[PDB]
C-alpha cells in the first residue's frame, strides 16, 4: 500500500524503521518543465523559420 | 618623403578605422533614435487618446437619422424622442452626399454629422 | 460665449510648499521607519507571491 | 482607546499658510492651529483647521495666550457651514515641547474633549515622517512618581480622501505613483537603508549623550525592555535558516527560469524581423 | 584638406559623442513618460459604470452603442480592446461618463 501510495511510509528490513515524509510544492516544477518544453517547439520552429529562410 | 604616404597614411587609415567605430556609434544613433521615435509617437498616441479623452466627457454622441433633406443647408435630422432636431452638419462635409431615410452619425449636442451608417 | 467671457489660470509652488507637499506625499507612500513592510512582501515572495508566481507561470 | 489616527495633506497645507500669513516679524514661534477632526469613530480623521493668534513670552515658558472667543466664533462659522466635523486637538508646530504645553493643552483637554497633540516641524527637512499623533493622557507609573498628562504616541498615516489627490496630483507633475518593476522598488532599495541609518544614528547618539550626562527619569525602566527586543536577535548562526536559503535561492532559481526562457522567447520576433524585413526591402529596393 | 581631415574629422567624432548619453537621456525618460501617460489612461477607467449593449460595429474601432434607455450612441471605441469584443449582440458595458467600454461582461 507504499506502493499504490495510499499513504507516506517507506520501509526497513534490516532496521524495521519508519519513516513518513511528504512534498507539498508539486505545482512548482510542473508548470516549469511544461513551460520548458513548451518553449522547445518555439524555438525549435523559429530555427525552421530561419534555416528556412537563411539556406 | 613617405610618412604622410606611410606613417600618417596608417595614422590615416587608423582615422578610417575611427570612422569605423563613429560607423558603429553612427548606426547606433540611427537604430536608438528609431527607437526613440517608435516611443515618442507610441506616447504621443495614448496622449492623443488624451485629445480623445473630452470626447470621452461628451458622454458619446447619437445616432442621427436623416429621413429628409432641406435645400436651406439646415438638414431635418429624425432623432431620438423628443429629437427632430434641424440643423447645419460640420462644413467639411457637403450635405448632398448625405442621403435621406439613411442612417448617420451625429454628434450629441453640436450636432454635426460624422458619416453615413449602413 | 458671447457677452461672457474667460481667463487663463497659472499656478505658484514655492520650495516650503514643494518639498512639504513632496515629501508629504512621498512620506505619503512610503512607511514610517520604511523599513518595516519590505521583509513583508520578501516573506509573502515565500507565503502569498509562489502562488502568483505559479498563476503567473 | 485610539489605535490610529488619519491627518489629511490639508491641515498642513494651512501649515504652508502658517508660515505664509507670518509678515515676517522675527518671532516665528510653534504657532498653535486648533485641530479639527472626526474622533466619531475610533480611528481620528482630519479634515481641515484653522488657527488663532498665540503669543507667549521670551523667557517665561508659562506665560501662554489663546481665546475662546475665536474659537468659539471660527468654529460657530464653521460648524454653521459643516456640522459634520467638531473640535478635536491641536498642535503646535515648534520641533519642541515645552514645559508649558500640559497647561495650553490642557485647555482643549476642558473645553474640547480629550485632545490630541500634533508635533510637526517648522522646516520639512525631515527625511522622517513630519506628523506624530501624541495622546493626552494621564498614566499611573511604576516607580511611584505621581500622576501627570503624558503625550504616548499614536501612529499615523496621511492620507487624501478623493479631490485632494487630484488637486495635489496635478500640482506636482513631478512624483511618479506606485510603479512597481524596476525603479520604485529599487530606489527604496537604494535608500531603504540611509532610511534606517538617519534614524538610528539620529537617535543612539544623543541617546549615548543621555546615558552619560542624563539623569531625571528618561524612562530608564524601558531602557530595559529596549536593550532586550534589542538582545532578541543575538546575531542568528543561520543553521536552520540554510534550508530557508535553499528556498528563496531555488525560487530564485524558477525566477532564473522564467527570465532566460521569457526573454529568449522575446528574441523570436527580433530574430525574424531582423532578416526578413531588411533583405527584402533590400532585394526589392533595386 | 588630407592632414586637416583628421582633426576636422574629430569633431566630428566629439558631436556624434554627444548624441551617445542624450539618447540615454531620452530613452530613459520618455519610457518613464509612458508609464505616466499608460497609468494615466487607465486610471481614467473606473468601475463604477453604466452598462449598455452592442447593435453593430459600422467601421473599425468605431461603433454604435444600444443605451440602457434604449436610445443609440455613437462612441469611437477604446483601442485597447480588440475584435473579440466586437460581438454585434453583447453586454458591453462603457462608463458612466466616459462611455468608452471597458469590458464586456459574459451573459
Amino acid at each position: 500500500m507504499i506502493l499504490d501510495k495510499k499513504f507516506h511510509g517507506i520501509l526497513d528490513q534490516g532496521e524495521g524503521v519508519l519513516i513518513i515524509f511528504d512534498e507539498p510544492p508539486v505545482d512548482k516544477t510542473y508548470e516549469a518543465a511544461l513551460e520548458t518544453i513548451q518553449n522547445m517547439s518555439k524555438v525549435v520552429d523559429s530555427l525552421y523559420n530561419k534555416a528556412k529562410k537563411l539556406t | 618623403l613617405e610618412e604622410g604616404k606611410a606613417g600618417s597614411g596608417l595614422r590615416q587609415y587608423y582615422l578610417s578605422k575611427i570612422e569605423e567605430l563613429q560607423l558603429i556609434v553612427n548606426d547606433k544613433s540611427q537604430n536608438l533614435r528609431r527607437l526613440q521615435a517608435q516611443r515618442n509617437e507610441l506616447n504621443a498616441k495614448v496622449r492623443l487618446l488624451r485629445e480623445e479623452l473630452q470626447l470621452l466627457q461628451e458622454q458619446g454622441s447619437y445616432v442621427g437619422e436623416v429621413v429628409r433633406a432641406m435645400d436651406k443647408k439646415k438638414v431635418l435630422v429624425k432623432v431620438h424622442p423628443e429629437g427632430k432636431f434641424v440643423v447645419d452638419v460640420d462644413k467639411n462635409i457637403d450635405i448632398n452626399d448625405v442621403t435621406p431615410n439613411c442612417r448617420v452619425a451625429l454628434r450629441n449636442d453640436s450636432y454635426t454629422l460624422h458619416k453615413i451608417l449602413p | 460665449n458671447r457677452h461672457y467671457y474667460s481667463i487663463t489660470i497659472n499656478y505658484r509652488k514655492n520650495e516650503l510648499e514643494q518639498k512639504m507637499l513632496l515629501n508629504l506625499h512621498k512620506k505619503s507612500w512610503m512607511e514610517g521607519l520604511t523599513l518595516q513592510d519590505y521583509s513583508e512582501h520578501c516573506k509573502h515572495n515565500e507565503s502569498v507571491v509562489k502562488e502568483m508566481l505559479e498563476l503567473a507561470k | 482607546a485610539v489605535q490610529k489616527v488619519v491627518v489629511h495633506p490639508l491641515v498642513l497645507l494651512s501649515v504652508v499658510d502658517h508660515f505664509n500669513r507670518i509678515g515676517k516679524v522675527g518671532n516665528q514661534k510653534r504657532v498653535v492651529g486648533v485641530l479639527l477632526g472626526s474622533w466619531q469613530k475610533k480611528v481620528l480623521d482630519v479634515s481641515n483647521s484653522f488657527a488663532v493668534p498665540f503669543d507667549e513670552d521670551d523667557k517665561d515658558d508659562s506665560v501662554w495666550f489663546l481665546d475662546h472667543d475665536y474659537l468659539e466664533n471660527m468654529y460657530g462659522m464653521f460648524k454653521k457651514v459643516n456640522a459634520r466635523e467638531r473640535i478635536v486637538g491641536w498642535y503646535h508646530t515648534g520641533p519642541k515641547l515645552h514645559k508649558n504645553d500640559i497647561a495650553i493643552n490642557e485647555l482643549m483637554k476642558r473645553y474640547c474633549p480629550n485632545s490630541v497633540l500634533v508635533i510637526i516641524d517648522v522646516k520639512p527637512k525631515d527625511l522622517g515622517l513630519p506628523t506624530e499623533a501624541y495622546i493626552s493622557v494621564e498614566e499611573v507609573h511604576d516607580d511611584g512618581t505621581p500622576t501627570s498628562k503624558t503625550f504616548e504616541h499614536v501612529t499615523s498615516e496621511i492620507g487624501a480622501e478623493e479631490a485632494e489627490e487630484v488637486g495635489v496630483e496635478h500640482l506636482l507633475r513631478d512624483i511618479k505613483d506606485t510603479t512597481v518593476g524596476t525603479l520604485s522598488q529599487r530606489i527604496t532599495n537604494q535608500v531603504h537603508g540611509l532610511k534606517g541609518l538617519n534614524s538610528k544614528l539620529l537617535d543612539i547618539r544623543s541617546y549615548l549623550e543621555k546615558v552619560a550626562t542624563g539623569k531625571l527619569p528618561i524612562n530608564h525602566q524601558i531602557i530595559y525592555q529596549l536593550q532586550d527586543v534589542f538582545n532578541l536577535l543575538p546575531d542568528v548562526s543561520l543553521q536552520e535558516f540554510v534550508k530557508a536559503f535553499y528556498l528563496k535561492t531555488n525560487d530564485q532559481m524558477v525566477v532564473v527560469y522564467l527570465a532566460s526562457l521569457i526573454r529568449s522567447v522575446v528574441a523570436l520576433h527580433n530574430l525574424i524581423n531582423n532578416k526578413i524585413a531588411n533583405r527584402d526591402a533590400e532585394k526589392k529596393e533595386g | 584638406d588630407l592632414y586637416s581631415r583628421y582633426k576636422k574629422l574629430q569633431q566630428e567624432l566629439e558631436f556624434l559623442e554627444v548624441q551617445e548619453e542624450y539618447i540615454k537621456d531620452e530613452q530613459k525618460n520618455l519610457k518613464k513618460e509612458f508609464l505616466h501617460a499608460q497609468e494615466e489612461v487607465k486610471r481614467i477607467q473606473s468601475i463604477p459604470l453604466v452598462i449598455g449593449q452592442f447593435l453593430e460595429a459600422v467601421d473599425q474601432n468605431t461603433a454604435i452603442v444600444g443605451s440602457t434607455t434604449g436610445s443609440n450612441y455613437y462612441v469611437r471605441i477604446l483601442s485597447t480592446i480588440d475584435r473579440e469584443l466586437l460581438k454585434p449582440n453583447a453586454s458591453v458595458a462603457l462608463h458612466k461618463h466616459s462611455n468608452a467600454l471597458v469590458d464586456v461582461l459574459p451573459p
